[PDB]
RNA sequence: CGAAGGUGUGCUGUGAGGCAUGCUGGAGGUAUCAGAAGUGCGAAUGCUGACAUAAGUAACGAUAAAGCGGGUGAAAAGCCCGCUCGCCGGAAGACCAAGGGUUCCUGUCCAACGUUAAUCGGGGCAGGGUGAGUCGACCCCUAAGGCGAGGCCGAAAGGCGUAGUCGAUGGGAAACAGGUUAAUAUUCCUGUACUUGGUGUUACUGCGAAGGGGGGACGGAGAAGGCUAUGUUGGCCGGGCGACGGUUGUCCCGGUUUAAGCGUGUAGGCUGGUUUUCCAGGCAAAUCCGGAAAAUCAAGGCUGAGGCGUGAUGACGAGGCACUACGGUGCUGAAGCAACAAAUGCCCUGCUUCCAGGAAAAGCCUCUAAGCAUCAGGUAACAUCAAAUCGUACCCCAAACCG
RNA sequence: AGGACCGAACCGACUAAUGUCGAAAAAUUAGCGGAUGACUUGUGGCUGGGGGUGAAAGGCCAAUCAAACCGGGAGAUAGCU
RNA sequence: UAAGGUGAUAUGAACCGUUAUAACCGGCGAUUUCCGAAUGGGGAAACCCAGUGUGUUUCGACACACUAUCAUUAACUGAAUCCAUAGGUUAAUGAGGCGAACCGGGGGAACUGAAACAUCUAAGUACCCCGAGGAAAAGAAAUCAACCGAGAUUCCCCCAGUAGCGGCGAGCGAACGGGGAGCAGCCCAGAGCCUGAAUCAGUGUGUGUGUUAGUGGAAGCGUCUGGAAAGGCGCGCGAUACAGGGUGACAGCCCCGUACACAAAAAUGCACAUGCUGUGAGCUCGAUGAGUAGGGCGGGACACGUGGUAUCCUGUCUGAAUA
C-alpha cells in the first residue's frame, strides 16, 4: 500500500523552501506571520 | 597592564602580539588537551591580554 | 482523554426501507 | 598579511585513542583537532612552522556531534574536523 | 566532572 | 540539532 | 496554650443552614450593618482529569522447528560457545540510489522500552569510529521547465516574455590488485599506473573569438558470427584408505587464482584515396566545410571485442608448525595447466529490415575577422609544482525508509 | 512482421474462503487477466477549487470531493432538539 | 560604586581583588563570523563560484577594497540618415526591507435581516492592495443664514429617532441653531520704489530644566509562650519617613526602602539669549487660475433608493461669461 507522503529532499526544499517562500509576496507574509507567532522554524531546512 | 603598552609604537605592538599568540596561547592550549596543564586560569588570562592588545592596534593605525 | 482520528463509519450501510 | 596568525590558530588540540597510538607506531602519522575549515594546506603550513617537523601528506575528516539525552533535555554536540599527518622518515613528536 | 541533575522517581539504575 | 548536509556518497558497484 | 481546609460526634431552626467540640492541619480568618456578583449543578450522546466494569477474559502479529551439553549469572527455553535438526537460496544472500541520521564498534547497567523472562538488544550511560588528484558531489554544458535587465500588458497586487541566467533524471579528464582495524578503505599501507592545469628550460613555429564547419549525435524489432564472465571434466599438486560388508584403485577429499596500465594488432564494421584549378554558398573573411572540373593509383584510412607478451623469478595459495588474555597471532608454503560447454554481458551508439522517422549544448578537432607579428601565443621534449572544498559509519524488499 | 499465441519478472484485480474491537483505515491464501505494447517504471517538471484533469465513473485532485484543505467574515442563521 | 568577585541550571577545579585599573552599574568608543532587502553572479537560506584594483614568506599562494537594480543630476561616448536623437560607460545623491494599532486613497463580499425573496439591509463592514506620519486627513467660503446676522478646519454634548428617505416594508437618518475643547492665518499666477525689513529652516556658543550611574536618610529594650518571635505583658523613642518588600509566627524603631536634602567627566530632548548661512519685510499700480463652470447620456456620494430632486464627483460626447 503505496501511502500519500514520499519524501524527497530536493522536492520538499523547492516546494516549501525558504527561497520558494521568498520568490512570492504570499510566501514573503506566510514568513511574515510564523515570525509574528514567534515559530522556531520558519520554513522547512535541509 | 593596560596603560604600561599604551606609549609603544606599532611596531613592537605586532611583536608582543606575535608571541602572545605564539606561545602562551598555542602552547597552553596543547598542554590542556594533553592534560598536563593545571592552572587553566592562564588560557582566559592570555586571550583577554590578545585582546587588549588588538583593541590598542584598530585605535593606533588608521583611525 | 484525546479523541481518535480515523473515526471510519461504525454504521453499517444496510438500510431497513 | 596574517598568514602566521591563521596558522596559530588552525590547530586546535592532538587526538587520543587506539586508532592514534596505532597510526602513530606503524604509519608515523599523527592525528590532531583543527578548525571547521583549516584547509589542507593551512594544517600543512602550520604542522611544519609550529611543530618544526617534515611532512609528507594530510587528509582531513568532519566528525558529525553527536545527539546527547542531558537530563530532561536534548543536546548536540559541535562538529569538528580531525586531520590526518602523515609524517617523512624523520619524526619528533 | 559533569554535574548529574535528579532524575525522575523511574530513573534509570544509576 | 538539524542537520543540513545530505551529499551523496555513491560507491562503486 | 493552634486560623482556613479536611474528618467525626453532639445540640439547634417549618427550610436552605447555624452553633460547640475530638483528631489531622499548619497560618491565616472575620462579627454586626450595608455594597457589588464569574453567587449555588445530577443530567446538556456537556468539557478536563482520576478511577471502575467486562477480566485476570480475548490476544501475545504468518503453522520455517527445534533438541541437548557446557559457560556466564542472584536467576537461562530465548544471551555466548559446541554438536545435531529445520527454513530461504532470481533470496529470507551480497550491493547501492532515494529516505533515515549514529541505529555502526567497544565497555558497562536492566528502571522504562522489547506484546513473556532477559545476564541479551536497533534500550540507558560513557568512550571510540567516516582519511580520495582518479568514487560521487562541487564544477563546464544543456532538456522539460523556472526566473527574467530593458520591453509589452494590466485598477493596485501583478501577467507574459527578449537578451541573459538557473535547471540531471542526460553529455564532459584520469586506478587497479593484494594486505590491514573491534568498527573506514578502489580513501590507509605495499606494488605497479594514469589524467588535467601553472611555472621554468631547449628546438621550431604565425597566433588569435560569443564567428564558420566537423564531431559530440541518439528509434523499434530481428538474426548470425566472434568472444568473455562463468561452469563441468581430465591432468597436476597435497592429504586419505577409513568405527556396519567392500575399497591402493578407471577410488575419495581440497586446491589448481592473479587486475588496471603498457606493447602488438586480430574476428568484425565503415568509407575509395592522393594532387591541382576554380566557385555570387556557410548573415564579414577563410588554407576549413560544401560544390564543379580535370591527372593519378587502386589501395589507403578510421573503428574494433577477445587473444597473446609485459605487469608478475611479485602477490595469493590447500596444508603444515609454534603460542593462545584460549577470541586469535606469528612462521612456512607444493601445483597453479589443458579440453569442452557457454550467456540476457562485450565487439554492437554495429549489421539487416520496418514506419510511428527516432534530444540539446559544451568538452574535443579544425578555419579565419578585429589585434599583434624583435613580442605575445602555439606545437614538441624534460624538470618542478598544484588538483582545493563537501559526502565517506550503519540500515537500505527492512525491526533503521513510507504505513 | 504482429495493439499475434503460451508463460515468469513486472502491471492489474474476475471468483472463493479467511479476516471485520483484523497482521492490514481493502490485506492474506488458492486460482485468475495482460505480459513488444493504446505497455510498464525511476527522476524532474506543468495544469489550483466553480478551477484542474478525466478512453467519462460525477471518477480523481495528500486515507477527506455533486465543488479539496487552512485562516478569516463568525458567537453566520436555526419558528428545531 | 566597591570588599568582594569569575551569569544561571550547578556544585567543583584553577584564580583575581580588599583603598583602589577585582567585580558590578552608566555615557562615549572598538570588535561585530555566516544567512536574511542581501546588494559581485548563482542557489535547495545560513552554501557554491568569480572579475577588477591595491600590498606581500618557495612561481607556489596569501590580505584588504570594490563590483546589484531602479530614479534624478553631470561628464564622456554614440546608431539606422548630415546634424540630432535613441542607446552605452563612468561619478555623485536618494530609494529598496521590516513593524501591533491608529490615518488617507484604489478595489470590495456573503452570511444575515426583511419571519420567503429580487429593490433594500448587512455595508462601504470583513478582506486584498498602495502611500505617509507621529499623528494623518481636512482647513482659510464661488460657506451658512435670513433679509437680523456669524465668519478656517477638526473633536465632544444637544438639537434628535425630530425633518426626511424607504417593496413608505424591514430599516436608514440629517441640517439649521445652541453649549464646550482649541484658535492662525498666508503664498504664487508681476512689475516698480525701498532692499536682511519681521517671521522661518540648517549649523556654533551660553543659562535653566529633564533623561542615561548614584549618595545620605530618623528612632527598642526586658520578661512569658514557643523550633524560631515581628506575638502577649511592661515601660520608651522617631515621624515633612507606619507607602511597600524581606527577615525562623503579625516589625514605624533588624535589613532594603520610604518622606526629605543632594549628585554628572561624557552624550542627550525641551524653553530662551547671542552669531553665520539660505528664501524672504513695507508701499503704489495691475493681475486674479478654460476644455474649466454648465449641459446631454451612464453611474456613484450626500439621511435623501430618480422621485417634483437641489448640491458634489466622475466614464463618454459637448461647452460659456470672465467681473
Amino acid at each position: 500500500m503505496k501511502r500519500t507522503f514520499q519524501p524527497s529532499v530536493l522536492k520538499r526544499n523547492r516546494s516549501h523552501g525558504f527561497r520558494a517562500r521568498m520568490a512570492t509576496k504570499n510566501g514573503r507574509q506566510v514568513l511574515a506571520r510564523r515570525r509574528a507567532k514567534g515559530r522556531a522554524r520558519l520554513t522547512v531546512s535541509k | 597592564m593596560k596603560a604600561k603598552e599604551l606609549r609603544e609604537k606599532s611596531v613592537e605592538e605586532l611583536n608582543t602580539e606575535l608571541l602572545n599568540l605564539l606561545r602562551e596561547q598555542f602552547n597552553l592550549r596543547m598542554q590542556a588537551a594533553s592534560g598536563q596543564l593545571q592552572q587553566s586560569h592562564l588560557l582566559k588570562q592570555v586571550r583577554r591580554d590578545v585582546a587588549r592588545v588588538k583593541t590598542l592596534l584598530n585605535e593606533k593605525a588608521g583611525a | 482523554n484525546n479523541r481518535p482520528v480515523y473515526i471510519p463509519r461504525p454504521r453499517p450501510p444496510h438500510p431497513r426501507l | 598579511m596574517i598568514r602566521e596568525e591563521r596558522l596559530l590558530k588552525v590547530l586546535r588540540a592532538p587526538h587520543v585513542s587506539e586508532k592514534a597510538s596505532t597510526a602513530m607506531e606503524k604509519s608515523n602519522t599523527i592525528v590532531l583537532k583543527v578548525a571547521k575549515d583549516a584547509t589542507k594546506a593551512e594544517i600543512k603550513a602550520a604542522v611544519q612552522k609550529l611543530f618544526e617537523v617534515e611532512v609528507e601528506v594530510v587528509n582531513t575528516l568532519v566528525v558529525k556531534g553527536k545527539v546527547k539525552r542531558h537530563g530532561q533535555r536534548i543536546g548536540r554536540r559541535s562538529d569538528w574536523k580531525k586531520a590526518y599527518v602523515t609524517l617523512k622518515e624523520g619524526q619528533n613528536l
